[PDB]
């Protein structure tokens, strides 16, 4: 019964061992939008008889 | 290196709290003699495994 004890706990030291990390890599990334009207900004002023 | 010492300490630390899980593997006896300055059992049974 101590033996199983003993066993135990040196078991339980040697599951402690790390494995690997995981992780998302999203630092330096932005979302784009979408622009559908070009701007021109124009307006053609023409006088009443045409000249 | 801090690593050897985190390492000491986190696996001192599920030694002992495996060992006084369910029946202690300690007898009462040794308990009473690391606790006579007052130190709890599980304290006292820790500095002597160090």
């Amino acid at each position: 019964e101590d033996m199983a004890k003993i066993y135990g706990a040196v078991a339980a030291v040697s599951k402690n061992v790390n494995s690997s990390v995981t992780y998302e890599v999203k630092r330096g990334t932005h979302e784009l939008i979408k622009v559908p009207t070009i701007p021109h900004n124009l307006v053609l002023i023409q006088s009443d008889n045409g000249k | 290196t801090s690593g050897s010492i985190i390492n000491h300490a986190n696996n001192l630390n599920k030694v002992i709290n495996h060992v006084f899980a369910d029946k202690p593997l300690i007898s009462e006896t040794m308990l009473k003699i690391l606790t006579i300055d007052g130190t709890t059992g599980k304290d006292g049974y820790r500095n002597w495994l160090d």
